[PDB]
């Protein structure tokens, strides 16, 4: 109505097309991630193969360097090309200043990229939201998560994706007081988030982990069932 | 035209029957292997429920109905092999080969021979395979042969022992609810002789199971509403042994035969009474037993339970008695202070505040019957020891003022003000018993037997009020000292009282209004036997009234009197006897249709209420039988007051239109009574057809009916926002709804509809399916039918005490042993369940909870949670033990 | 008084609790059928032994004779003096003629229809009521059979609606102590086919106020001045009454955005729709009735329609989800026989966009489709031939997962 | 392939399992309905609608004088009279219906009291002039006027000082303080039209000024002018005027002159014109000569741009008085208005409610009120707290038709 323009303001001063860009993101598969004593892990959701082509040009999980993580919702394309420019970016300032990218940096030079196109009219908006996790400031894991409007925060447990807001509600009453310690309970809890799928193929989920110590690590699907199987037995204790 | 590719078996199926008469004939080949070729197929198809257009019978019906016709007369030749083989296999088709006329042909070939176990084949198939056309044969066959030819050839052992294997073959197919379908053929077969079928039910079920009696339970209990009077009692006895024999629960036999005491009969009540006290051997099972068996069912238990061990074994008797009485009136008191009950409200009159302004100014009102029906009011709404301490003095400088008979009902307000007290009730009552007035004196003694009322206890049965009857010096004051007698022993039919009251009916004395209160009493005090009463009450008739034209008071008390003393029997013979011993004048004549409809309380007869129509039907009634019309239209109410309430419904729908429409005094006047008894909750339906016509006098009509319709505008207790309406047609009610005739009439409807919000419930009906007693009293203050002019006086000294069969409103009570816990539960609507496979729902609302001892309130049916087991009776009983158990770790 | 209730129920007893065929059914409906017939006997023994006659006072033919035999029913609009009052026939043709007595001269007001004779064409009576067929046939007396047990579940909606119409008639003691009055105008909007007309009729099987059902595209007639008058008689007819409610359905062909343009036809139609309008909430009263309004699509509706006050309370209604569809497939083939291989969870969570309408549309195919091969029971194929086969026009979007 | 149901499995269908009581039900609630339609025939209606009077009212005058009432008078249809004819004897008459005729007088009537333009009994047969007749008081006029007095007061609209002030200059002052205008040489206007986005609170107003006004109001119903036969609008508007002329100081009000016309289009042919018509005659009434006087005309309507401009004459209407949303002291005065007659906890504060709701009316906050206390209902409790607005603050104004509710003010911080 008052929109179809990148700079204008309407009569109670909103940016109508940042916010329909805000919905795009929500058709994309979900995804969340958390942080742990030791480990930080983030899963991933809704890979549903079409079972008649290569999976390994389907990567949704990238590392933007040797000790720091990434992942996205939204459309293809972009997220790609914010790829490329974070990983050219990182091993620039690795060049510049010996020491190792801090996971806040490379999080606010994200937000800044997606914010320089916004101002002016002829280039349209990025369509992604971002998870960034990391550990590399003296051995002290953090997370963060971006916005296509281009503000980044600091959180503990987040959830993006077509339905994120049924996984928040699980998260902030599942989600324990007790700074959790045990991996495998951690696990155990990534698990148990993802556990609502709309349709629980058991076969969906897809985990990465990292413990403050070595470079990225990926589950198989051998120890994802027997986790499964470990959930049915405690959720067997009803009685 | 689908045929072609597969029907081979119309080819080779068809083959041999065609030459199956050759086979019983010079060829056995045939009238073996043939004959079994047949019935394996046969049985194969029928077997399997699967395809549910038999593929055999279906093919064959045209020419097997005449193979059969031709094969079997035709043999003559029946080998054991042979013909059983041919029974079997002629026998199972006639259900496809014969059409709706088969009950004749059930038997041309299953009773020729019985081969082997015909439910062999038959064993696990629910209602497809032989048990429907089996049942219907033994449904309608046997019952035409057991018509009259009850003892027979097997058409009754046989056909037992049919039925008995036919019952465990509907157990043993599926165990569904086709066994809900078991009782029909036990009531269709040995429709007379239903004895001999529920017995066997009863050990059917004995080694059946423990559990899956509940279910038969119910349904037996709720097809018991209606039928016929015979065959209801024999349903109830067979029900009474059930959760005996085959279950071993015991607890609900004691709540679910006193049901049958007075109307399946006085001798069953005595097996009951003897049952009860062969069971209670748990003490659980004796407090329980014992809460409902006096004050929710009768008095006049107090003695039965005295054996040799009355120490704690027989001194429960005296504690449910009047103990237990006293203990639940101080319950009543304390729970009442606890959440709602100020000690002196006399707002509702004094509601009538904000028309000051209203129609200009006040100081209109100068009636001295004001004073009585304020008095009235102050009583009524002050029940459940609501004392007014000096604040009743104005009913002094009142009694000191004018309406010696206002003095008499303002005098006997007390009674009901301090209502069932022991302590000091008396005491309080004695200091102004000593008044020397008598007037005053007759009040006094009235309200003292008020008090007492219902305890029946032996604290004063003669002592004070006796001993003035016995010097009855006026006139005035001799009736409501023998009166309230018949009220405060009305649970009681001790012969002593009995025959103590008729030598006041025996005196002689002038006063016919005190032969009438003595008749009244005598009425009221016995519902069962001692015809002695009835012997003399009908000579004292003879003798009296044969020379006297006067009002209904004779009517209003000898044949009321008499239909009290035998009321509720469906005998019938009692009301032959009664209706021969007084064949008289028509002014008489009235009360032949009184004795007859008073012993039809309740039950299930259209043949009763279509000659009840017929009999004061138009008949155009030309000043002839106007009170027998009358008493026609409020006893209609009766006799459906438990229809299984479609006939109230169906009885509102005719009674809204016939009588209101096309009526001339039936229908004018007298039409307002059955609402006013059909029901005390208060609903829209009856709420708005009242004022419609009421409200609108109709001057033109006996505008006096009007003023009836006042009085059942109030017959819903628990107040509610009806107020809104009656007080508005206060404010019409000044110059309409004439003041010196309507207005007392009006404010004590008023004072009715909020009266005692505690103890407000006043139905007769104790328990869900129960109304034992309780309609006595209510029978005879309702008894005015029409002649408010006489009311106008009777009442100051009836109106106080003509409804004296309250029960206290609330029903939610932990009741433990020290009343420890308070509640955890949650009320609801009605139940929402009957025959149903899934969970039972009977709260529709279970959102509405509360945790008090506070009231129960019509409509609401009650479960609870928490784990108390609540082993007492788990419905509702204001006295439930409640003891927990928890085993589930 | 009012006319009063003038309640609207046939309903006359609905307990077949065994729903099935057990005996508690046959010997109830035994007992309904033998009052009935009880009744009509009564009826005709009241009618039949009626004696009694004479009803004429020796007069009133002679009042049936002075007035004339086919009396005719004009419009007064005049009194200028005592017997000798104008009125006009139909044709607007005054007359100055006389009034005759036996005619109480109380209830005669400008405007009231009145009886007139023929060859004299002086005032003789008064004519009490004149309503059109148009608007007591509008009117419903027999109660339609559905209730509250048949809704699929709608817990949120259903105590909308009852605190909006059922409940201030019952228990009318809270809203004065609270001091708020309660809201009359209700909106139900959303998709098709998801259950705005059974709320409707749910709501009219149980009351006890008059009920008026309306729809739509019906207030509209072609002579340019009957679309108000109409409208005006209708809310007449409902206030004089009792506490009623009036059901008007699929509005939309009724008000839309009152825009302004070139045929006078159109020009009606929004002059019709704007005297709704006030009738509604206009000047001074407005009355005792209350209000339902129903379609399935809102925004194109004129926002004077909609602005509370006028409309209190919008309920939409959405599809259902997983919950709901157990509770719909349970109720649906409650009187169904059926066989224990089926599993009703595989038909509820294979798909996730369908409606009440097409839930019942799948239990009616497939059970037909097991009577094709000559069954009564019904197993698992029959339900997935139903739910495949047919019940399923597609549409196409968001083409190859752009978004990963 | 498929097949067709035969004719045998037909009848085997209707066999297995029927049960022993099948069509031994349905018959009877086959019987049940018939009977039912029986008994409802039997059953139609009285009447006693005649309205005749007590027969001790008849008297014997239905003998005496209603019998000799009917063959003694006549008719005497009524007519208006056009052009008289002056010292010429010939009348001119017209029956707005009939034609025109010439006519004369009846032989007793003087031919002095006859003056031209007023209404006349005539004869059926030969038209003579007989007697002369008031002129009409329309039967629709008299009820159109309230004569009645709503209990609205000016102190019960918060948040529109300026727009009373002036309706207060327009309407009451020259009515009560008529020499202001005439002391400085002013001349008072006579005409005010009102606008604003609805809801506003426009004929709230109105109503206010009908209390406290005493003198006479009429209200008008703008759906009642339009009619089915042909000239009948303007002469209903021209007897609202004269009426409204013949007595002293009464006011008019109207509302949605849109229904009536607010634009002139061509063709239309057939019925449309019609109204045309009507408008017109309102127009030329409405002004022209001879000052009306004391009599003032309201006009109110919702949506403003499709009226006619020939309305805006100065002269026809004068002041146009605009009704616009309250901005925030409106918003707490509203609140403690509609909030003073229901049980709340007497510890809140008004201000912080009325910062939540930004662009609103006051139908928006009277059903805020009113939902508050709903919510304070479905739990049980007698007064209501700050809770239940601030829930159904969110249940109202902003639920309907939200956006973005999931992201929220996440970049608005
Ligand atoms: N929740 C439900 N429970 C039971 N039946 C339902 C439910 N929802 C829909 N139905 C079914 O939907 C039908 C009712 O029609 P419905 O009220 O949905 O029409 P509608 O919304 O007015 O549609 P339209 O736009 O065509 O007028 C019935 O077949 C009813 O069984
Ligand atoms: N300033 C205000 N003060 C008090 N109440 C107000 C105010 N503004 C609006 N209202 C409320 O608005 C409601 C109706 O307003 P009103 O009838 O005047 O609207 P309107 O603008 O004439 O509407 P429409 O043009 O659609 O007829 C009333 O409940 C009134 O209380
Ligand atoms: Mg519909
Ligand atoms: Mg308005």
């Amino acid at each position: 109505s008052y929109d179809r323009a990148i700079t204008v303001f309407s009569p109670d001063g909103h940016l109508f097309q940042v916010e329909y860009a805000q919905e795009a993101v929500k058709k994309g598969s979900t995804a969340v991630g958390v942080r742990g004593r030791d480990i930080v892990v983030l899963g991933v959701e809704k890979k549903s193969v079409a079972k008649l082509q290569d999976e390994r040009t389907v990567r949704k999980i990238c590392a933007l360097d040797d000790n720091v993580c990434m992942a996205f919702a939204g459309l293809t394309a972009d997220a790609r090309i914010v790829i490329n420019r974070a990983r050219v970016e990182c091993q620039s300032h690795r060049l510049t200043v010996e020491d190792p990218v801090t996971v806040e940096y490379i999080t606010r030079y994200i937000a800044s990229l997606k914010q320089r196109y916004t101002q002016s009219n002829g280039r349209r908006p990025f369509g992604i939201s971002a998870l960034i996790v990391g550990f590399d400031f003296d051995g002290t894991p953090r997370l963060y998560q971006t916005d296509p409007s281009g503000t980044y925060h600091a959180w503990k447990a987040n959830a993006i994706g077509r339905g994120a807001k049924s996984v928040r509600e699980f998260l902030e009453k599942n989600y324990t007081d007790e700074a959790i310690e045990t991996d495998d309970l951690t696990i155990k809890l990534v698990i148990k988030a993802l556990l609502e799928v709309v349709q629980s193929g058991g076969k969906n989920i897809e985990l990465a982990v990292m413990r403050r110590d070595q470079s990225l690590k990926i589950l198989n699907p051998e120890e994802i069932e027997k986790y499964v199987a470990e959930i049915e037995k405690e959720k067997e204790e009803n009685e | 035209m689908e045929e072609g590719g597969r029907d081979k078996a119309p080819v080779q199926p068809q083959q041999s029957p065609a030459a199956a008469p050759g086979g019983t004939d010079e060829k056995p080949s045939g009238k073996e292997r043939r004959d079994a070729g047949d019935k394996d197929k046969e049985q194969e198809l029928s077997e399997e429920d699967k395809q549910l257009q038999d593929e055999l019978e279906m093919l064959v019906e045209r020419l097997g109905e005449k193979d059969t016709s031709l094969y079997r007369p035709a043999l003559e030749e029946l080998r054991r092999q042979i013909r059983s083989s041919t029974t079997s296999m002629t026998s199972v088709p006639k259900p496809l080969k014969f059409l709706r006329p088969h009950y004749g042909k059930l038997k041309e070939i299953y009773e020729n021979m019985a081969p082997g176990e015909n439910k062999r084949f038959a064993a696990d198939i629910i209602s497809v395979l032989a048990m429907t056309m089996s049942g219907e044969r033994e449904c309608l066959k046997y019952r035409l042969v057991g018509s009259q030819e009850e003892l027979a050839s097997w058409g009754h052992e046989y056909v037992r022992h049919l039925a008995g294997e036919v019952a465990k073959e509907w157990q043993e197919l599926d165990d569904a609810e086709k066994v809900q379908r078991e009782p029909l053929l036990t009531l269709v077969k040995e429709i007379v002789p239903y004895n001999m079928a529920h017995n066997a039910e009863h050990e059917a079920c004995d080694l059946l199971m423990e559990i899956e009696q509940v279910d038969m339970l119910e349904k037996d209990i709720d097809e018991n509403a209606y039928a016929k009077v015979c065959l209801y009692l024999t349903s109830c006895v067979n029900y009474v042994p059930e959760p005996e024999n085959s279950a071993l629960l015991r607890c609900a036999l004691g709540v679910f035969r006193k049901f049958s005491r007075f109307p399946e009969a006085l001798r069953l009540a005595l097996m009951l009474n003897d049952m009860e006290l062969v069971e209670d051997i748990f003490t659980s099972c004796k407090d329980v037993v014992v809460q409902k068996q006096m004050a929710f069912m009768l008095g006049r238990h107090g003695v039965f339970l005295e054996l040799s061990e009355d120490v704690e074994e027989y001194e429960d008797l005296t504690e449910i008695m009047s103990n237990v009485q006293l203990n639940s009136n101080f319950l009543a008191l304390a729970r009442e202070l606890d959440i709602m009950e100020p000690k002196v409200p006399d707002d509702i009159y004094k509601t009538h505040l904000e028309n000051n302004r209203f129609g200009g100014s006040g100081s209109q009102v100068d009636s001295a019957r004001m004073n009585l029906a304020s008095s009235f009011v102050n009583g009524f709404v002050n029940a459940a020891f609501g004392q007014d301490k000096l604040l009743t003095d104005d009913g002094n400088k009142w009694l000191y003022k004018n309406k010696d008979h206002g003095m008499l009902s303002a005098a006997a307000s007390l009674g009901m003000i301090l209502l069932w007290d022991v302590d000091g009730g008396l005491t309080q009552i004695d200091k102004y018993l000593y008044s020397s007035e008598d007037y005053i004196k007759s009040g006094a003694l009235l309200a003292c037997g008020i008090v007492n009322s219902g305890v029946r206890n032996e604290c004063d049965p003669a002592l004070a009020l006796l001993s003035d009857y016995v010097l009855h010096n006026s006139n005035t004051m001799r009736l409501g000292s023998i009166f309230g007698l018949g009220l405060a022993y009305a649970g009681s039919n001790r012969e002593d009282v009995l025959t103590l009251l008729l030598p006041v009916m025996g005196d002689s004395k002038s006063s016919m209004e005190v032969a009438g209160v003595t008749a009244l009493a005598c009425g009221m005090i016995a519902v069962g036997s001692c015809n002695g009463d009835v012997t003399s009450t009908i000579l004292q008739t003879i003798m009296e009234k044969s020379e006297t034209e006067l009002k209904d008071t004779y009517a209003r008390w000898l044949p009321l009197g008499l239909g009290l003393n035998h009321l509720g029997k469906g005998e019938a013979i009692e009301a032959i006897l009664a209706a021969l011993e007084v064949v008289s004048e028509p002014f008489r004549s009235f009360a032949n249709t009184l004795v007859d409809v008073c012993a039809y309380a309740g039950s299930g007869n259209v043949l009763k209420v279509q000659q009840l129509l017929h009999i004061c039907s138009e008949h155009f009634d030309s000043k002839e039988k106007e009170e027998d019309k009358d008493k026609k239209e409020k006893k209609d109410k009766d006799k459906k007051e438990a229809p299984a309430d479609m006939g109230a419904h169906q009885g509102v729908a005719v009674l809204g239109i016939a009588l209101i429409a096309m009526g001339e005094e039936i229908g004018a006047e007298m039409a307002l009574r059955t609402f006013g008894h059909l029901l005390r909750y208060g609903e829209p339906t009856l709420r708005r057809a009242v004022p419609l016509a009421l409200a609108l006098i109709s001057v033109s009509n006996p505008r006096l009916n009007i003023l009836d319709t006042l009085s059942k505008f109030s017959h819903d207790a628990d107040p509610e926002v009806s107020y809104n309406s009656i007080f508005a047609m206060g404010m019409v009610g000044s110059g309409t709804n004439n003041a010196r005739l309507a207005a007392m009439l009006r404010q004590l409807a008023q004072y009715h509809a909020k009266d005692p919000n505690n103890l407000f419930m006043v139905r007769l009906a104790q328990g869900l399916t129960h109304l034992g007693k309780g309609t006595l009293t209510l029978c005879p203050y309702h008894s005015d039918r029409q002649l408010m002019s006489q009311v106008a006086v009777a009442g100051l000294l009836t109106v106080l005490v003509s409804f004296l069969d309250v029960r206290n409103i609330i029903l939610g009570k932990s009741h433990y042993v020290l009343y420890g816990l308070v509640a955890a539960m949650q009320p609801r609507m009605l139940v929402t369940f009957d025959e149903e496979l899934r969970p039972l729902p009977v709260s529709v609302r279970v959102g509405q909870a509360v945790d008090v001892v506070g009231q129960a309130g019509k409509p609401k049916t009650i479960t609870g949670f928490q784990t108390h087991t609540t082993p007492v009776l788990l419905a509702h009983g204001e006295r439930a033990e409640l003891a927990t158990e928890e085993f589930l770790p | 008084k009012k006319k009063t209730k003038g309640p609207d129920a046939a309903s006359k007893l609905p307990l077949v609790t065994p729903h099935t065929q057990c005996r508690l059914k046959l010997l109830k409906l035994e007992r309904i059928k033998d009052y009935l017939l009880m009744e009509e006997e009564f009826i005709r023994n009241q009618e039949q032994m009626k004696p009694l006659e004479e009803k004429q006072e020796e007069e009133r033919s002679k009042v049936d004779d002075l007035r004339g035999t086919p009396m005719s029913v004009g419009t007064l609009e005049e009194i200028i003096d005592d017997n000798h009052a104008i009125v006009s026939t139909s044709v607007g043709s005054e007359h100055y003629v006389s009034i005759l007595s036996f005619v109480d001269k109380d209830l005669l007001e400008p405007g009231c229809s009145v009886l007139l004779n023929h060859k004299v064409h002086a005032v003789i009576g008064v004519l009490m009521d004149d309503t059109d067929p148009l608007v007591t046939v509008m009117k419903v007396e027999k109660a339609p059979q559905e209730t509250y047990a048949d809704i699929g579940g709608l817990d949120n909606q259903i105590q909308e609606i009852k605190e909006s119409v059922e409940l201030p008639l019952t228990h009318p003691e809270y809203y004065e102590e609270m001091g708020i009055k309660p809201p009359k105008g209700v909106i139900l909007y959303g998709p098709p086919g998801t259950g705005k007309t059974l709320l409707a009729k749910a709501v009219a099987n149980q009351t006890s106020a008059t009920f008026l059902r309306v729809v739509g595209s019906e207030l509209i007639q072609k002579y340019l001045g009957d679309g108000p008058k109409l409208v005006r008689e209708l809310f007449r007819v409902a206030e004089e009454h009792a506490p009623s409610i009036v059901f008007i359905d699929e509005i939309d062909a009724i008000g839309t955005k009152r825009y302004d343009s070139n045929s006078g036809g159109e020009r009606e139609i929004q002059r019709t729709m704007l005297e709704l309008l006030n009738q509604l909430d206009g000047f001074d009263s407005r009355g005792d009735v209350k209000v339902i309004m129903a379609t399935n699509r809102i925004e194109t509706l004129d926002p004077a329609l909609i602005r509370p006050g006028r409309i209190d309370r919008k309920i939409e209604f959405p599809l259902p989800d997983e919950k709901t569809k157990k509770r719909i497939f349970q109720i649906h083939t409650s009187r169904m026989t059926l066989a224990d291989d089926v599993t009703l969870d595989d038909l509820i969570m294979a798909k996730d966009d369908l409606s009440g309408a097409d839930i019942k549309a799948i239990c009616t195919e497939a059970g037909l489709m097991a009577l094709r091969e000559r069954r009564m029971k019904v197993t698992n194929e029959d339900f997935k031939k139903s739910k495949e086969n047919v019940l399923y026009k597609k549409q196409e979007g968001t083409p190859e997962g752009l978004y990963l | 392939p498929i097949r067709a149901l035969d004719e045998g499995d037909i009848a085997l269908l209707k066999t297995y399992g029927q049960s022993t009581y099948s069509r031994q039900i349905k018959q009877v609630e086959d019987d049940i309905q018939q009977l039912l339609k029986k008994i409802n025939e039997l059953t139609g209606i009285k009447e006693s609608d005649t309205g005749l009077a007590p027969p001790a009212l008849w008297d014997l005058a239905a003998d005496k004088q209603t019998l000799q009432s009917e063959q003694p008078l006549q008719v005497a249809r009524c007519t208006k009279i056009i052009n008289a004819d002056s010292e010429d004897p010939k009348y001119i008459i017209n029956v707005k219906q009939f034609a025109k005729f010439v006519v004369d007088l009846s032989d007793q009537v003087a031919p002095t009291d006859i003056e031209e333009g007023m209404r006349v009994g005539v004869d059926r047969n030969k038209y003579q002039i007989h007697i002369p007749l008031p002129p009409k008081i329309d039967p629709t006029v008299t009820m159109m006027q309230v004569e009645e007095k709503p209990d609205v007061t000016y102190s019960d609209v918060g948040g529109c000082k300026e727009q009373i002030e002036k309706l207060r200059e327009v309407v009451e002052t020259p009515l009560l303080h008529p020499e202001r205008f005439v002391n400085l040489g002013i001349e008072p206007p006579k005409g005010v039209l009102l606008f604003g986005p609805p809801g506003t609170g426009k004929t709230l107003c109105a109503r206010a000024v009908a209390n406290r006004t005493d003198a006479c109001f009429i209200r008008v119903i703008g759906s009642e002018l339009v009619q089915k036969y042909v000239g009948e609008g303007a002469r209903m508007v021209r007897e609202l005027f004269e009426m409204a002329r013949t007595k002293k100081a009464c006011l008019i009000f109207f509302d949605e002159i849109d229904a009536i016309g607010g634009a002139r289009f061509d063709d239309g042919a057939g019925g449309d014109n019609e109204v045309q018509r009507t408008m017109l005659e309102l127009i030329n009434q409405l002004d022209g000569f001879d000052p009306r006087g004391n009599i003032k005309v309201l006009m109110a309507t919702n949506r403003p741009d499709t009226l006619d401009p020939a309305l805006m004459r100065p002269g026809r209407l004068d002041r146009k008085i605009e009704f616009s949303l309250p901005d925030l002291e409106g918003r707490t005065h509203i609140f403690k208005i509609h909030a003073r007659s229901m049980s709340v906890e007497r510890d809140i504060r008004f201000e912080l409610l009325a910062r939540l709701c930004p662009n609103s009316t006051g139908a928006e906050i009277r059903s805020v009120c009113t939902e508050a206390g709903m919510f304070a209902i479905r739990a049980r409790r007698k007064i209501a707290t700050e809770k239940d607005f601030l829930e159904a603050v969110n249940k109202v104004i902003k639920s309907y038709a939200k956006f973005s509710a999931t992201p929220r003010y996440m970049t608005y911080n």
